[PDB]
C-alpha cells in the first residue's frame, strides 16, 4: 500500500538489531545507513533496528533475523511498517532478566558472559518490552528488557547502566523460543528449501483461500537425500516458520508396537494433525513404515503400508495437512505412495559443496567461542563428502576436546568448569585437527 | 556523507569528497572538541576503529560506505 | 466385469465414476489399499458389503481402485489371509447373477499385475487399455483443467501440451494447479495493501499466465 | 594449584607399593627413587607408597595401580596429593585379615601362602585400614590392615610381627572388589582403549557439564 | 571524479559529490563549448549516453562509477 | 619491485580491449579506470588496452582475455609490465585485414557486420600487429592490424577511419588460432579445471624444474564423468594454454585396427608424444581400450590393455608427457591403471548446475545474435540434469530453426542467406522454446 509496508524476508546478516531494505527503497524513505528505524508488526508489537543496505533485498521487502521477527509478533512473509526514528536518545539506565529455560545449568555473571560483549560499543537501539538472544558457553541466553531509561526507546551506549536484578522470568504463551528451529539452523539447502517453501506457503500461510478456490494444494512432499542431510530439520523449520503444529511420525517407532497398535498411532497422527491444522506431518524413516512389496515379507507389514495409502487418501484438501516424509532413495518405498492423492512432490536434498559446508559449520559453531586460528574454509575445504550431521558432530567433538584439555587443568581449586570459564574457554584449530584426524 | 555522533548522541554531519584523507575527517573531529588522543571514532556494522586507520588512505580506502553513521567515544 | 489397464494417472477411477454419472447408476468405490488396511475378516466383510450394497442400489457400477492391492498373483501372494481375500473376490465376483445389473470395473498396471483367475469368463472377461495421450489429447486435458480458470492471452495451451510429451492426465492437471498457485502467489505479494486473503472477485480478475505455465513446466 | 597435586594415570608397573613420577616433577618435588610417600585422596583417605620414575609418565601426572586408586578412593583422571614420608619406621607388630568374599574355598595357612612371601624383604610400607591384594594358588585374595605397630603408617620389615586373628571380615559398601574387571585386565587394545576413555569421559565422569552445555555427547 | 574527452581528445577533469544531480556534470560540461543540444555525453564500458539520463537524479542513480572516463560527440 | 611486473591470469570480462587490476594496484600505479596502458610481454611483442578494476583480481596479477596474451606472446601464469600510455591520440587512419582461416565462406561487407559495431564508439586503443577477433553471423572472425595513423598506436574514435582493403592475410607461426579450444570455452567445472591446471602447471609450463629435482610429477589423470561432461574439451585447453602438444587416442580408433596395427599406434602415439614434449596424450573412451578383466573376453583385448600399462609404466618422469584419460566411471577400467605410475590423479567432471548450465550456454551463443527475447537464464533453470553437450546441441537446433524460418522468406531473389543476412539474423526466444520443446 503505502511504501513503509515491507514484506518480511529471512536474514542475510544475523545482528539482532540490524534489518536490510534495497538502497532504492533506503533512498525513497530518505534512510541512512545506520539510522535507527521502528518496526511496527501484529499484535501491536514494536521494535527498534538499525537498517543497512543489501542489494539481493527486493525493493518491497525486509530483512530481520527471527529475534526481531518474534519481537513484532510476525512470520515470513507478512507485512511491516517502517518509520524513522531520528529521537533515539542515549538512555542511562536499562534493566534486562534472563527468561528461565534459557538459563537452567547456567552458573554465571549473565552481565560479563552475556550482556557486556552483546552491548559492548553496540550502540544497540532497544525497546521495551523486547526478547534479545546472546550466544555463548555453547549456549544461547533469551533476556527481556523490563525496564528501560527512555520508557519507549533507547540506545544502549558505553555509559548506560545494564542492570540484572537477578530473578529468571517466565516465558509468556505468545513468545516462542529462539532455541526452536528455524530456516536459520539450515544450512547448504537453499534452492530445496525455497521449493518446500512455496510449495506449504498458500496451504499452511493461506488456508482461507483453499475455500475460496477449487485448485487443490500439494498434499504429500518427500524429502530424498542420504541420512544427515537435515531433513528432520527442514521439517520442523518450516513447521515452526510457517507456525504450523508439527506431528512426528517415526517410523521404527510404529513399527516397534504389536498390531493394531502400529495402525491406531498411525490414524490418532493423522487425526491429532487434522484438529490442529494448519499442520505439518513428518514420516521419519517412512522406508520403515512402507518398505516396497518385494521387501514387505508378512502381512502385518502390508497392513500398515495400507492404512498410510488410505490415511493419506482420506486426507481433504480442507483439513490443512501437509504429509512431509524422509527416505534414502525413491526405489526404497513402495511406488504407490507416488500417486497422485499422495506423496506427489519430490526433493532431494542432498551432499553439500563445500560453501554449503561452510555454512553448516558457521551454524554449529554460533555459540561457541573460536579462536582466531579456527579457519572454519579450511574444515569446509577438507571435509569432502561431509553431510551437516558429520559436520555438526565434528564441531561437538571439537568442543569437548577442548573441554577435556581445560578439565585437566583444572586440577586446582577450580569447580566442574562453569558458565563462566565455558565461556572464557575457546575451541582452537588444534581442537579441529584433532577431530578432523580422529 | 559521513553522520558522527558526539558522546552525548548529537549528531554531526559533514561531506567529504572519497579522495579526501581520512585526516581530513580527523580534523573535522578535531574541529569540535574531539581530538584522536582523547577521542576514538567508531563504526558498527561493521565494528571498527577508524581513529588507528592511517590517516594518509582515501576514504574509499578506509571502506568508508558513502554513507557511514559513526560514533565517538573516550579513549579513557 | 470390465478391467481397465493403464499406467498411473491415466483417468480409471474417472471413468468409472463418469460412466456412472451418465448412464445414472449407482457407485461403490473399493480401494485395495483401504481393504487391506482392515484386519482379517474386515477386509473381506467390507468386500462382501461392497457387492450387496450395489446389487441393492442396481444398477450399478462397483469400481476396484488399486486391485493388484486386493489380487496379485499366486506367486507375490505371500501369506494366507491374503489368498483368501482374493478369493473371496472371484466368489464375489462368481456370485454376480445377470440379474443382479452391477457392472464391476476395476483399475490396475498390466494384466500380468494380477491374478490370472479374475480373467475367466465370468469375471474380468474384458479389458480396454486407457493409455498415455497425444498431444491432441494432452490439448483436450488442459482445456478440461483450465475451464474454471482466468488465462491471459499470452498462454498458449498448444504449446503446453506439445511440450508436455509423455505425460499423463493427472501430470496436466497438476500443472494447471502448481500455475494457478504460482499466480496467486505473486498477486498474495501485491494484496500486502488491506485485502484479505485474495477474495472470489480478486481470484476471479487474476489471470493465470504463461510465464505462469512456464514457471510449472520448469520446475 | 600446589605441585604436590597430580591427575591419577594407569600404573605401568603392577606392585601394589609402587607408585610412578617424572623424574623431572620427582626433581621438582626432591623425590628419590623409593622414598615413601604420603598419598592424599577424596573421603580424606590416605595411602603410602613407594615412589620410582616412569619415562613415559606425564610430569603433571601419577601411576598407580587399582589397589591404590581404592585405597585413596580415587578413580582414574581424579587429583591427588603426594608429599614425602621419611617418618617411616620399622613398626614391629601389624594385624591383617582377610576380606570374606576373597577367602570363600581357601583353606590354607594365609600367612605362608599369601602373606609370608608379598612382605618378605619387600620393605612395603603400609598404612592402617589399607586393603592390599595378594595373587597366588590361581586365586587372589584381599587383606585389610587393622592394626599397625606405630598407628598411621608402618614399614612391614623382615622382623615385623604379622598377625593373622582368623576371622575373615565383611567388605563395606564404599569397598570395591579387585576381583572386578579394570583397564589392568585387558591387554592389546591400548590405543582402541584410549579412544574409548575418552568418549566416556566427559559424560561418565562429569555428567554435570552437560546441564550448562548444548554440545551433545556420544550416545 | 570523471575525465571529459572532447571530440578533438583533449581530456577534462572535474570532482562532484555523488549527491550532485547530473545536471551539475550537464553545466561542467556547458561551461566548455558542449552544450546538452549539439553534443552527447558517451560512456564506454559499460557504453551508455549520459547526455539522455535524467538530470535530477543524482550521480550515483545514474549508476556512475566513483572513475569514469566519458566522450563527447556531437549529436548531428 | 618493480610494480609494473604482474602475472598473467584469466579475464573476467571478455572484452578484448580490457585488462582488470586490483584497485590497490590501480591506486599503486596511478591508473583511472579507462586509462589506455602499454603492455610488454615476450618476444617484444607489445599491446595497448583499457584498464578496469576487478575485487576478485589478486593485487599481483592481470587479467587478460586470449586475444590480449597472444598478442603479448605470453601464457596464463606469464609475468608482463605495465605502463601508463596517456600519449594515445584519436588516430586518423587504420588498416586492418582479415587472416585467411577466419573468413572462408563469409561473403559479407566485413566493414558493416564486423569491423564496423566492434569499433563504433568503442574508443578501442589499437597497436599495429594486433590481431583482434569479431564474433557474428554464427562465426569469429580475426583480424589484423596492418597500419595505425600513429605508427605505434591510435585510439580508433568516430572520425577515425577503418580501411579493409580486402586480400586475406596468411596466417604466421607464431599467430595461434581463437578458434582453438582453450579454458574461456569451458564453463562449469570451474575446481575441477582449477586441480588439472595445478597438477600440470610445473611439469608442461617448468619442465626443466625436473631435471633439478627428485620429486615425482603426476603422470595420469583420469578424468570421470558421464558423456557430453566436455572431458575431451578439458584436455585440449590444458594443452592450448600449457602451450603442449597434444595427442588424441581414441578407443574405438584403436579397436578398429587389426592384431599388432592397435598396439602399433598405441606406441607410436607414446613415441611421438615422447618427442614432441612437453605433451598431453589425451586418450578418449579408454573403456574400449582397457576395461576390466572380467568384461575382456579374448586375448588381442588383454595384450592391448597390458600394452598400455607398459607403455605408461615406461613413461619416464623426464619424458616431460602427461596421460589423461576419459571413462564413465573407475569401475568401468581395469584396476590396473590406477596404480602408482599409472592413472594415479582422478578428477570428476560431472553433470552442472544451472550456474554452470548457464556458462555454457554463453559459451555456445557468442557467436550468435540473440534477440532481446532470450533467457538465457530460463533455460539454464529448465534444462536440469543437461550436460554441456546437451546445451551446445540445443543453441545449434535454435539457431538452425531461426535460418529454416528465414530460409522461408528469402523465397526472393536472395540466395542461400549471406554473412551479412545471417549476422542480421536474430534467434529468438520462440526458437529456443522450439529447442527445448523438441
Ligand atoms: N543442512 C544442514 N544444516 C545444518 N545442520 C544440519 C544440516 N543437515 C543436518 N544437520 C545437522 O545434523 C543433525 C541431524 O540431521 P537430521 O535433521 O536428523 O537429518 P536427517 O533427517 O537427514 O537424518 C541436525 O540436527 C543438524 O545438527
Ligand atoms: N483423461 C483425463 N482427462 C482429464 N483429467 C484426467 C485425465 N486423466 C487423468 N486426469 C486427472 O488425473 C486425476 C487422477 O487420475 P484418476 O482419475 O484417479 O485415474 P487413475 O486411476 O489412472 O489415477 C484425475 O482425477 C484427473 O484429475
Ligand atoms: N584383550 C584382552 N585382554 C585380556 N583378556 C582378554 C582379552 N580379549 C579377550 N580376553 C579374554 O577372553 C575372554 C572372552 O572375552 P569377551 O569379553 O567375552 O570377548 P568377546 O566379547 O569379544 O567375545 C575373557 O574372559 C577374557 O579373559
Ligand atoms: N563444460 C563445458 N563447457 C563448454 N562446452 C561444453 C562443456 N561440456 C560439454 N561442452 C560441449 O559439448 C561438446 C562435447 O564435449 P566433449 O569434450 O566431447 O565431452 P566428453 O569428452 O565428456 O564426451 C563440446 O564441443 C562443447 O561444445
Amino acid at each position: 500500500n503505502r511504501p513503509n509496508r515491507l514484506i518480511v524476508d529471512e536474514a542475510i546478516n544475523e545482528d539482532n538489531s540490524v534489518v536490510s531494505l534495497s538502497q532504492p527503497k533506503m533512498d525513497e524513505l530518505q534512510l541512512f545507513r545506520g539510522d535507527t528505524v521502528l518496526l511496527k508488526g501484529k499484535k501491536r508489537r514494536e521494535a527498534v533496528c538499525i537498517v543497512l543496505s543489501d542489494d539481493t533485498c527486493s525493493d518491497e521487502k525486509i530483512r530481520m533475523n527471527r529475534v526481531v521477527r518474534n519481537n513484532l509478533r510476525v512470520r515470513l512473509g507478512d507485512v511491516i511498517s517502517i518509520q524513522p526514528c531520528p529521537d533515539v536518545k542515549y538512555g542511562k539506565r536499562i534493566h534486562v532478566l534472563p527468561i528461565d529455560d534459557t538459563v537452567e545449568g547456567i552458573t554465571g555473571n549473565l552481565f560479563e558472559v552475556y550482556l557486556k560483549p552483546y552491548f559492548l560499543e553496540a550502540y544497540r537501539p532497544i525497546r521495551k518490552g523486547d526478547i534479545f538472544l546472546v550466544r555463548g558457553g555453547m549456549r544461547a541466553v533469551e533476556f527481556k528488557v523490563v525496564e528501560t531509561d527512555p520508557s519507549p526507546y533507547c540506545i544502549v551506549a558505553p555509559d548506560t547502566v545494564i542492570h540484572c536484578e537477578g530473578e529468571p522470568i517466565k516465558r509468556a504463551a505468545a513468545e516462542e523460543s529462539l532455541n526452536e528451529v528455524g530456516y536459520d539452523d539450515i544450512g547448504g539447502c537453499r534452492k530445496q528449501l525455497a521449493q518446500i517453501k512455496e510449495m506449504v506457503e498458500l496451504p499452511l500461510r493461506h488456508p482461507a483461500l483453499f475455500k475460496a478456490i477449487g485448485v487443490k494444494p500439494p498434499r504429500g512432499i518427500l524429502l530424498y537425500g542420504p541420512p544427515g542431510t537435515g531433513k528432520t530439520l527442514i521439517a520442523r523449520a518450516v513447521a515452526n516458520e510457517t507456525g504450523a503444529f508439527f506431528f512426528l511420525i517415526n517410523g521404527p517407532e510404529i513399527m516397534s508396537k504389536l498390531a493394531g497398535e502400529s495402525e491406531s498411532n498411525l490414524r490418532k497422527a493423522f487425526e491429532e494433525a487434522e484438529k490442529n491444522a494448519p499442520a505439518i506431518i513428518f514420516i521419519d524413516e517412512l522406508d520403515a513404515i512402507a518398505p516396497k512389496r518385494e521387501k514387505t515379507h508378512g502381512e502385518v507389514e502390508r497392513r500398515i503400508v495400507s492404512q498410510l495409502l488410505t490415511l493419506m487418501d482420506g486426507l481433504k484438501q480442507r483439513a490443512h495437512v501437509i504429509v512431509m516424509a524422509a527416505t534414502n532413495r525413491p526405489n526404497s518405498i513402495d511406488p504407490a505412495l507416488r500417486r497422485f492423492g499422495r506423496f506427489d512432490r519430490e526433493v532431494d536434498i542432498g551432499i553439500p559443496d563445500a560453501t554449503g559446508r561452510l555454512e553448516i559449520l558457521q551454524i554449529h559453531t554460533k555459540n561457541m567461542k573460536l579462536a582466531d586460528d579456527v579457519d572454519l574454509e579450511q574444515v569446509a575445504n577438507e571435509t569432502h563428502g561431509h553431510v551437516g550431521a558429520d559436520l555438526a558432530a565434528l564441531c561437538s567433538e571439537a568442543a569437548l576436546q577442548a573441554i577435556r584439555k581445560k578439565m585437566d587443568l583444572i586440577d586446582l581449586e577450580d569447580e566442574t568448569i562453569d558458565a563462566e570459564v565455558m565461556n572464557s574457554l575457546a575451541v582452537t584449530m588444534d581442537d579441529f585437527r584433532w577431530a578432523l584426524s580422529q | 556523507k559521513l553522520r558522527i555522533r558526539t558522546p552525548s548522541g548529537e549528531f554531526l554531519e559533514r561531506r567529504f569528497l572519497a579522495s579526501n584523507k581520512l585526516q581530513i575527517v580527523f580534523d573535522f573531529v578535531a574541529s569540535k572538541g574531539f581530538p584522536w588522543d582523547e577521542y576514538k571514532l567508531l563504526s558498527t556494522f561493521p565494528r571498527r576503529d577508524v581513529t588507528q586507520l592511517d590517516p594518509n588512505k582515501s576514504l574509499l580506502e578506509v571502506k568508508l560506505f558513502p554513507q557511514e553513521t559513526l560514533f565517538l567515544e573516550a579513549k579513557e
